[PDB]
């Protein structure tokens, strides 16, 4: 009777996103909870790269709680059964709260330590007298709170409707929005402009500086041989690709899922069609897919390059096995 | 040599002849200050925010 | 014959050990064991003040316990206001390798010395009003770890070569000179006579001596590892010792024994500065591993814990009022506790 | 027939 | 609320703290090295190359600003104010080459106060600079006296090259941290000239590893 709601999808693609969601959730939660105890031994001297690797510890930690506290609420009634909202009242609500909290706090922790590295490598006398590490926590905990406050919209406009035929029935419930379309318009487009549009713009202009910076000391290492020297440029030519990394993999990974949300508050009911209702849930697990890639691509980005971070995280690992 | 071993001799029995209380007075002494200098102490005793400067 | 005379010395040394067990009839907490304990102490920090640079790594209360001054490795030592957090002064050394300095008590003069093994005094209080350096004290051939004012004019030393030293700063020259270390003296602390004083050095003992005597009167011992801290009980009569080996020792002047220990099993840690409260209660220790335990002076247990440093906290103090604790670490903030 | 999962 | 006087001494502890401002942030442009030899490891010819206790020296190159603090005279514990220099950018290392003859043994305690600075718990991260002192006369020693005085076994081949390589090997395989902090050995003589540009390589390449080592990006 309720079968006009029901997704039909082939369900060997739910089985394969399935299995995708799983191996991405035991990476990122294996990499971000290693990267928190690699950074919670670093002890020595510290002064004011305890603020970078308080920015990355808050960065992992962001990542671990999108891992968390998404996957297996989203995987099960979102992936596999989407029709009965087994979950509840007041609970569909929180969960987008917890989402979008999430995910503004890792673009807001990208951007942040985007900021940082500018801060330390182009104007590096000023970054130890002007900031502290009582001005980082500061920071961090002011890039938090402010991730935590942004995503109230979302805790007032999503709410669980009875969208069956019938006024009651139990596999109606829903977890949707509630609020006018104007409204919830509203609320997809600030929430898409802020947490994509101001990371990607802070993102790009800062790593492109910083790039052309550390590539103009390439040119001038490579000019003028000493004895750190075939170490120097190769350090400087990862830290290039871990700028460029940091930037293509922030737009690929998160650029198809508000362009999902977006596409979904503008497109008005007269104009969906059946081909749009199945290409949108199609769409749907490939956004979430390469949303979850990112929450995993952050500590494979410090055991690449850093040969610090790389020693002490692979023996964390066998003292594990 | 010698002469430093003399002198170690000597410091030592300088400081052995001297007279010693019992550590229950002491203890007592001790006890004693603390008992007589508790009340106006601002650590111990938690002052008003009146009388607090800072 | 020399295995004689050393013999005699060993034969001095069990002598004193077994007279001093003769008077040691029972120890403290069996005499404070009656004594209901002090409570939770629970101190907030006030009025945080910063402003340096680099490790801060002493500093000494003004004995009005309205100013105070801190010295650090950025070549400065800065004249706090603790009541406003206003900077009266500050001060560019000479050298920027510092690790003690003084207040006086008249407040006209502070004290400074480190690495550079010249212990300088500063004139405030002056005409044409800046900080000059009126007398500069040399000549000590070891890293100075604890310079303290008896007087405007006499200033004693505690330093790297194993000795310590009364100055009389006019003239410049030290008048008596105190030996008897095998290893250097890293602390020193007056009494509240100042006929006499204490010393700690790196041989694991700290002695007692007399001012106008010279000579040391005598010698404690009890621990294993070299001493960072020391300060006088505020009767005179006692003081505490803080060692590196994550113990604080009372000592006592009279019954010449150790009277107690302050220990715990989840520190192992070094302890680099002792003060006490002004009822002698609370003994207050800051430790390597960047907090201040509070600790019960009669009964050895802590009785609240500061924290709220980053990294070590290298030097306090109580201020003569007993209003307030003011502990400066190697993060370069300084903490007034209340 | 608009979806609704957002 | 503040009254006619308590904002004047506002004002003034602002001007103070603007002036500790501007000179903080002129002293954390300039680069302090830590200078450390057996005290007949020719640091003092070192110190006449870059022309009672810290000795200080205070020379420029090429528009950087050094500060070259030589310990040694400060004769005391070394355990107590080593914690003094935690954070210095470099540290300078002298060895004489020709003490591998000289009986005071000597190489081998060199070797050992070498140890002791790279395996310290403050000097983790703090990169380190070998000047294998008196090239000429440790090139001379080398044909009349063999190295087998100093080590037990070599593998022979005893020409300057070969044994001033070995020496080398030796002492950057003592540290124990590779990854962390990197070992700069030049062998020097007692009137080369290039020894100065040398250290300003060397800490430049350090100051742009200890920026990437602060961001993540090493």
């Amino acid at each position: 009777p309720s079968s006009e709601l029901d997704v039909n999808t082939d369900i060997y693609s739910k089985v394969l996103v399935t299995a995708v969601y799983l191996a991405l959730f035991v990476v990122g939660t294996v990499g971000n909870t290693v990267t928190l105890f690699t950074l919670a031994r670093k002890k020595s001297l510290q002064s004011l790269q305890s603020t970078v690797h308080y920015h990355l510890g808050s960065l992992a930690l962001s990542d671990l709680l999108t891992l968390l506290l998404a996957m297996p609420v989203e995987l099960y009634n979102f992936i596999w059964v989407h029709h009965p909202w087994a979950f509840g009242d007041a609970g569909c609500r929180g969960y987008y709260f917890l989402r979008d909290a999430c995910t503004y706090a890792t673009a807001l922790n990208v951007a942040s330590l985007s900021v940082e590295r500018y801060l330390a490598i182009c104007h590096p006398f000023k970054a130890k007298t002007l900031m502290s590490r009582s001005r980082t926590k500061k920071f961090i905990s002011a890039i938090w709170l402010a991730s935590a406050l942004l995503a109230v919209p979302m805790l007032f406009t999503m709410g669980e409707q009875n969208r069956s035929a019938d006024g009651q029935h139990a596999g109606g419930l829903v977890c949707t929005p509630t609020i006018h379309t104007a409204t919830v318009k509203v609320v997809i487009q600030v929430n898409t402009f802020m947490s994509f549009i101001f990371p990607m713009v802070v993102i790009s202009v800062l790593n492109t500086i910083i790039a052309n910076k550390l590539t103009v000391m390439v040119r001038q290492a490579a000019e003028q041989c000493t004895v750190g020297g075939p170490g120097r440029v190769q350090a400087l030519r990862h830290g290039v690709r871990v700028l460029r990394a940091v930037v293509i993999a922030f737009v690929v990974c998160w650029l198809p899922y508000h362009v999902r949300r977006l596409m979904f508050c503008y497109i008005s009911d007269e104009q969906w069609t059946p081909f749009l209702y199945d290409f949108y849930h199609y769409f749907y697990m490939v956004t979430n897919a390469l949303f979850y890639v990112s929450s995993t691509i952050n500590p494979i980005l410090y055991n690449l390059v850093s040969a610090n971070f790389r020693h002490i995280f692979l023996a964390t690992l066998a003292c594990l096995c | 040599s010698i002469a430093q071993a003399r002198k170690l001799v000597e410091q030592l029995k300088m400081e052995a002849n001297i007279d010693r209380i019992k550590v229950s007075k002491a203890a007592a002494d001790l006890m004693a200050y603390c008992e007589a200098h508790a009340k106006e102490d601002p650590l111990l005793t938690p002052v008003p925010a009146s009388e607090n400067p800072f | 014959e020399l295995d004689q005379l050393r013999q005699e010395a060993e034969q001095l040394k069990n002598q004193i050990r077994d007279a001093r067990k003769a008077c040691a009839d029972a120890t403290l907490s069996q005499i404070t064991n009656n004594i209901d304990p002090v409570g939770r102490i629970q101190m907030r920090t006030r009025r945080t003040l910063r402003g340096h640079l680099a490790k801060i790594y002493a500093m000494h209360w003004g004995t009005d316990s309205r100013l105070l001054v801190s010295a650090s490795q950025d070549g400065k030592l800065i004249i706090w206001d603790s009541y406003t957090t206003n900077k009266v002064h500050a001060i560019p050394l000479r050298s920027s390798w510092v690790m003690t300095c003084a207040y006086a008590p008249s407040g006209n003069y502070v004290a400074c010395g480190g690495l550079d093994n010249i212990c300088s005094i500063y004139n405030l209080k002056t005409r044409e009003g800046n900080v000059r350096v009126s007398r500069e004290l040399a000549g000590h051939t070891g890293y100075l770890s604890c310079c303290r004012f008896l007087d405007d004019n006499q200033i004693v030393t505690s330093s790297g070569d194993t000795t310590c030293a009364l100055w009389d700063i006019e003239t410049g020259q030290q008048t008596t000179t105190f030996t008897g270390h095998t290893g250097d003296v890293m602390s020193l602390s007056l009494a509240p006579d100042t006929r006499l004083f204490v010393s700690g050095a790196c041989d694991a003992s700290a002695k007692l001596w007399d001012v106008r005597e010279g000579m040391c009167r005598q010698t404690f011992t009890g621990h294993e590892s070299d001493i960072n801290a020391i300060c006088f009980f505020p009767n005179g009569n006692a003081f505490a010792t803080g060692s590196d080996d994550a113990t604080c020792r009372l000592f006592d002047l009279r019954a010449d024994q150790e009277l107690m220990t302050y220990s715990h099993d989840n520190i192992i840690c070094g302890i680099t500065s002792v003060s006490f409260s002004k009822s002698g209660r609370l003994l207050l220790a800051g430790y390597d591993d960047f907090n201040c335990n509070v600790w019960d002076a009669l009964k050895a247990d802590r009785a609240g814990v500061l924290a709220g440093h980053d990294n070590r906290v290298s030097c306090l103090g109580v201020t003569d009022d007993g209003m307030a604790v003011a502990t400066g670490s190697w993060d370069s903030f300084l903490k007034i506790w209340n | 027939k608009k979806p609704y999962i957002l | 609320t503040l009254s006619a006087e308590d904002k004047a001494a506002v004002e003034r502890s602002k001007m103070i703290d603007r002036n500790l401002r501007e000179d903080g942030e002129k002293a954390a442009r300039e680069v302090k090295l830590l200078l450390l030899g057996a005290g007949e490891s020719g640091k003092s010819t070192i110190v006449k190359q870059m022309k009672t206790g810290i000795v200080e020296t205070h020379f420029t190159f090429k528009d950087l600003h050094f500060k070259m603090f030589d310990v040694g005279g400060q004769r005391s514990e070394r355990k107590k104010w080593i914690h003094c220099f935690e954070g210095v950018t470099a540290i300078i290392f002298c060895v004489a080459l020709s003490d591998y003859d000289l009986v005071l043994n000597r190489m081998h305690e060199s070797m050992k106060l070498f140890d002791s600075i790279c395996n310290n718990k403050w000097f983790t991260d703090t990169s380190i600079i070998l000047f294998l002192n008196k090239k000429d006369l440790f090139e001379e020693k080398i044909k009349k006296s063999p190295l087998t005085i100093c080590y037990p076994e070599y593998a022979g081949s005893n020409t300057y090259e070969e044994a001033a390589a070995y020496i080398q090997c030796q002492f950057e395989d003592l540290n124990k941290r590779k990854d962390t902090k990197e070992i700069y050995t030049h062998f020097t003589c007692a009137t080369d000239t290039k020894n100065v540009q040398f250290v300003f390589d060397a800490v430049t390449d350090v100051i742009i590893k200890n920026n990437l080592k602060d961001c993540g990006l090493f």
